[PDB]
């Protein structure tokens, strides 16, 4: 609840990285 | 259609410290001619590696 104890401190995140899907496929034109 | 998810991470903390007496440290300096503050500097740093 106090600043002085170092944990009154709101703290506030961070973006980082966004992941999106793989691509999909298969190899069977061969035959 | 798609979803999306969310994941976090948060670190952690760590402390040590050492302590040697006056009296033992000039007693060892007079009988053997060491360094307790070096040595003990020297641990402290070897072992925070060591127990991580």
């Amino acid at each position: 609840e106090m600043m002085s104890v170092s944990d009154g401190v709101m703290r506030l995140p961070l973006f980082l990285a966004m992941i999106l899907p793989v691509q999909l496929g298969a190899a069977t034109a061969d035959a | 259609n798609h979803e999306m998810k969310k994941y976090t991470l948060f670190p952690s903390q760590f402390v040590i410290a050492a302590e040697h007496t006056v009296q033992a440290a000039y007693e060892a300096q007079r009988e053997f001619g060491l360094d307790l503050g070096s040595l003990q500097f020297r641990t402290l740093k070897e072992y925070l590696s060591h127990e991580q």
